RNA sequence: GGACGCCCUGCGGCCGCUCAAAAGACCUGAACCCGGCCGGCCGCCGGCCCGCCGGCCCCGUCUCGAAACACGGACCGAGGAG
RNA sequence: GCGCGUGGGCCCCUCCUGGUAAGCAGGACGGGCGAGGCGGGACGAUCCGGACGCCGGGCCAGGGUGCGCCGCCGGGGCCCG
RNA sequence: GCAGAGGCCCCGGGGGCGAAGGCGGCGCGCAGGCCCCGCCGGACCGGCCUCUGGUGCAGAUCUCGGCAGCAGUAGCCGCUAC
């Protein structure tokens, strides 16, 4: 329920890299694509251009994949799976899968409380019965 | 396996591995082995010696069966003999019981000599025998008999 | 159209390759009489490789 | 590859690929052909139940100095051979 | 920025591990590497490399060659990273102790009929990881026809046969031809 | 397909792209045109079959039967084998023609839980395959190898279970999903015939046995191997540079008199 | 496959009804585009409470060289080429 | 060993041929652009510096330091830029 | 990342106690992308391992379908007329 202490999580870039000329056209979706033009201001990386994706922006290995709570995430879609995930696991937390129905989530939460594995989405889909 | 292929990785690059200054266009070097005496003489001379010209007499029909002549070396004659029989033969020697191997029956017509026969005497039967082969078997005390 | 600029940089990219050890000591172009006598001298006493 | 050292290909150019007689012969009927020949064979066997499907054929030296040592099966026994046993051809 | 392009000569690439799916070859390589990491014996480093090489760089050695090579020393245990193969020409075969990666069944039968054990690299690690009284042997690497076709057939100093049928006279009969 | 229509490139000068267009002016005959031929049409000339050497096929079938014997390989594949007494499971079952008789055999030999994993695993598929006559998928269960024991009728409708005469074991069956390790309920004739079946293979000789990581570890831990090992030189001390001049103790390591 | 009542000169509207749902001429109902109501003064990138300072030419493409008074491109969706 | 692109190049030096001469036409050592971000030279693909992972300090090249627009004063000489 | 195929998902994977899909909002990843939440929707859908391919689009005077601004614009000026 409480994560091990760990080290400060530093994110090198706060805002997502966006593809060149994403703002100008709806057809160009924000998904990053490498600058490929012969005379692309982006490929050259001229002053005032959007930043380019580089391995340098990599998060510290120990903090990589870790969620803000301090635990990491391993998804669970059933109760058997949750007992396997928590077995010998004080470094991870379980997000109930979106597919899991409201009826089944009650079983997962009740087992999780016994297991001691934190559930990130414990309040999801809670509306009494049918 | 299409997934694990160079072309799929090169998607997203435009020219797809074929260049900008020169692009993939249809047959820009001609089709087939063409221009081997003109534009491609450099390659044909460098890697293809004897490609152009006529060099020999012509047989309008070739009768493969008569031009077929299988040969066996003097080293493998003992190998043809089965092992159980062969191991005793070498210790026993004996002019009277010397092994007869009809290389023709095994499937070879001419005996050439590439190696050395074992000293125990052997009688070889074949359609033809090379002179070095005749000499070596004669040294091992064997006989080069002919077969019909 | 003719121009040889960048030829020396291209040649020196990993060049200045020496000829090879077999080339320096070879029996090619040597005096045929020298070659014949050399084989006879070799074919005697320790150097002889004849069976 | 592009030039370099490649032996030249001796496969002839495809003909009648777009129009004309079908010069491609597919073999996806091959397994079905096997069942068909057995079924025709089974039907024929029953029609002459006591008799063997194959007739007696003669041992014959395989032709050429290449295979002159071995023997194979020929179309039919010679009149002289049948006379030696004492059987007329019919 | 630093000038690292003057006296540095680029990075060569070598086979650190076998690319063979066979888990037994991969296991032996790890074992002979682990031994050489501990005891730096040349024989163990060289075996590790020869296990790693490809089939083309791992040519077969017949019982006949092994007989000639070990003629001086019967005691010494021969080691071949490639498979051993039978020689039908060698009617009589000596007594040999050979650790091969694989033995042709006919060769295995002949060597053991002559009283000599057909060892395996698993046996070698168990008895002599050091390689005391052991010789590492290799097949003629240039025995493949592919190795005699390499080159430009056609230049005057070629000594390389043309690649394909040819059947013409230009160049085929002398430098003066053409 | 797409070639059935008549379309001609209108040509340059009409302010329209040069792609074949019909009488109306409708784009046709191109991979990009709607109704056009695919750029490289699929053909049945493709090689749908891949050749395998007999030896390699036999090696695989044999290593698959061998995998069944490994106790963990079966559990790894996904069979439920805790109640199974032994691997390989050899069961003397006489001719069985009734599912209830076969079910009792399977229950009394430890395989009911595997059969129940299969029975309670039937669901509709996740794709157009549902529509393409492949609607239901079940979990694969035991393989009963039968020789002259006519148990085929009894075991056929049991869920997830399959049958195969020792005459023709199938490698796609032995390893379902290219993952070997299938519980096989051998009839007793099938085991007693395995040495016959595997010798009737012309002069095929079984691949010689090899080693395992544990049997490479035991070999590695042998006294001779450990005795050869020579400990290495003690490693280097790195210690990141700090200014030596600033501190008295720090300067004393390099300049004690100073 | 639309109970009723209310009105409407009338149209039609309005309620609601049937049904799990209007699913109402039809399953889901995206983008473009547009109308109300509300909220701002505004392209992008960075710093900051957030409207100020600083930096930013329009891509693709041939090309020695493109922001080019070179060429193609209104916009969006689907299809589209080792 | 096995391939790929490329086989229209252009500039800055320095020596050139040639033309009366050019952002001219041909040659060559090197470097540069091509395919090299960044700072400066007001502006300039090539000039002067610097040749690039993501960053936080410090140092400081080249060019500058009235104000735009970051950053300077002191001394000697000269003066209708 | 896509779409199928063979397996697995320890009482036999997730689903009317709400699937796929759509719309906004977090979170993780250098990114390709993923995940979860809320809402709509209304029956299917996956993760890993092995396999397959007709497998990823800003352009091609691209194809087809939709549709904007121009724009309540140009115009509705033949045949004498109500």
């Amino acid at each position: 329920i409480h994560p091990l202490p760990h080290k400060i999580i530093i994110k090198k870039r706060k805002n997502k890299f966006i593809r060149f000329q994403s703002e100008r056209f709806v057809r160009v979706k924000p998904s990053w694509r490498k600058p490929r033009g012969i005379d692309s201001p982006m490929r050259h990386q001229y002053r005032g251009q959007r930043p380019m994706v580089s391995i340098g922006y990599g998060s510290d290995k120990e903090t990589r994949f870790m969620l803000p709570c301090g635990f990491f995430k391993h998804r669970i879609s059933t109760v058997h799976e949750l007992k396997t995930l928590f077995m010998n696991n004080k470094t991870h937390a379980a997000q109930i899968a979106h597919g899991v129905s409201a009826r089944s989530r009650k079983q997962i939460l009740e087992e999780a409380k016994k297991m001691g594995v934190r559930v990130l989405n414990a309040d999801a889909k809670l509306r009494k019965e049918e | 396996p299409t997934r694990i292929r160079k072309s799929r990785k090169r998607r997203g690059h435009r020219q797809m591995g074929y260049g900008r200054v020169g692009g993939h266009r249809k047959h820009p070097s001609g089709r087939g082995k063409a221009g081997g005496l003109q534009h491609k003489r450099t390659s044909f001379d460098k890697y293809h010696p004897g490609y152009f010209g006529k060099l020999g007499m012509r047989n309008y029909h070739v009768r493969r069966n008569i031009e077929y002549n299988p040969t066996i070396n003097i080293d493998k004659i003992w190998s043809l003999i089965p092992e159980e029989q062969r191991d005793g033969f070498l210790q026993r020697k004996s002019t009277t019981e010397a092994p007869v191997v009809d290389v023709t029956r095994f499937g070879f017509f001419k005996v050439l000599g590439r190696g050395s026969l074992p000293q125990c005497p052997i009688i070889i039967k074949a359609r033809y025998f090379s002179s070095d082969a005749e000499k070596k078997l004669r040294e091992v005390g064997g006989v080069p008999l002919l077969v019909p | 159209n003719h121009t040889s600029k960048n030829q020396n940089r291209k040649d020196h990219r990993n060049g200045i390759k020496k000829p090879k050890k077999s080339a320096y000591t070879s029996h090619k172009g040597m005096c045929p009489k020298y070659l014949r006598n050399l084989r006879r001298s070799r074919a005697n006493d320790p150097r002889q490789s004849l069976r | 590859a592009m030039g370099r050292n490649v032996a030249f290909s001796n496969m002839r150019r495809y003909k009648c690929t777009n129009k004309g007689p079908n010069l491609i012969k597919n073999w996806f009927n091959q397994p079905a052909r096997k069942i068909r020949r057995r079924q025709t064979r089974l039907q024929k066997a029953k029609a002459i139940f006591p008799c063997p499907l194959q007739k007696l054929r003669p041992s014959v030296t395989r032709c050429s100095q290449k295979f002159n040592l071995t023997q194979r099966i020929g179309r039919g026994f010679t009149l002289r051979e049948l006379q030696g046993v004492g059987l007329s051809a019919g | 920025g630093i000038d690292l392009k003057t006296g540095i000569k680029k990075r060569k690439v070598e086979r650190k591990e076998p690319k063979s799916p066979n888990p037994y070859i991969r296991l032996l390589h790890n074992a002979f590497k682990v031994v050489y990491e501990n005891t730096g014996e040349d024989f163990t480093k060289v075996l590790t490399k020869r296990l790693c090489l490809s089939k083309t760089n791992r040519p077969v050695l017949s019982v006949s060659r092994l007989a000639h090579l070990m003629h001086k020393r019967e005691d010494k245990i021969a080691v071949v990273a490639s498979t051993v193969t039978n020689d039908e020409r060698l009617v009589t075969i000596p007594r040999m102790t050979i650790c091969a990666l694989k033995f042709s069944a006919t060769a295995r039968s002949r060597i053991e009929k002559a009283g000599g054990r057909c060892m395996s690299f698993d046996e070698l690690l168990a008895e002599k990881p050091t390689g005391d009284n052991c010789v590492l042997l290799q097949g003629r690497r240039s025995c493949r026809a592919v190795c005699k076709k390499f080159g430009s057939p056609g230049r005057p100093n070629s000594h390389v046969k043309p690649k394909g049928e040819h059947k013409g006279r230009r160049g085929a009969r002398g430098r003066h031809s053409w | 397909a797409g070639v059935q229509c008549t379309a001609h490139s209108w040509g340059p000068g009409r302010a329209v792209a040069r792609l074949p267009r019909k009488h109306g002016g409708i784009g046709a005959y191109a991979n990009f045109a709607r109704g056009g031929h695919m750029a490289h049409p699929t053909t049945v000339i493709r090689r749908w079959c891949r050749k395998v050497n007999l030896n390699q096929r036999r090696y695989a079938v044999a290593s698959a039967l061998a995998a069944s014997a490994n106790a963990a390989l079966v559990e790894a594949r996904g069979h439920r084998i805790a109640d199974v007494p032994s691997i390989p499971l050899v069961v003397d079952t006489d001719n069985v023609t009734k599912t209830k008789d076969a079910l009792a055999i399977i229950k009394a030999v430890g395989v009911l839980r595997d059969v129940e994993r299969c029975k309670d695993s039937r669901h509709i598929r996740a794709g157009r395959g549902k529509m393409r006559n492949r609607r239901y998928i079940t979990r694969k269960g035991p393989l009963v190898i039968y020789n002259t024991e006519d148990v085929a009728r009894g075991f056929r409708n049991l869920p997830g279970v399959d049958l195969c005469h020792v005459s023709s074991i199938r490698l796609l069956e032995l390893a379902p999903g290219s993952h070997p390790g299938r519980l096989i309920l051998w009839t007793k004739s099938a085991f007693a015939s395995l040495d016959d079946v595997y010798a009737a293979k012309q002069n095929y000789t079984l691949p010689r046995s090899c080693i395992t990581q544990t049997d490479i570890e035991r070999i590695l831990q042998s006294d001779a191997v450990q005795k050869t090992f020579v400990p290495k030189r003690d490693p280097l001390v790195i210690e990141r540079k700090v200014d030596p001049f600033s501190s008295k103790e720090a300067l004393a390591r390099l300049d004690p008199s100073g």
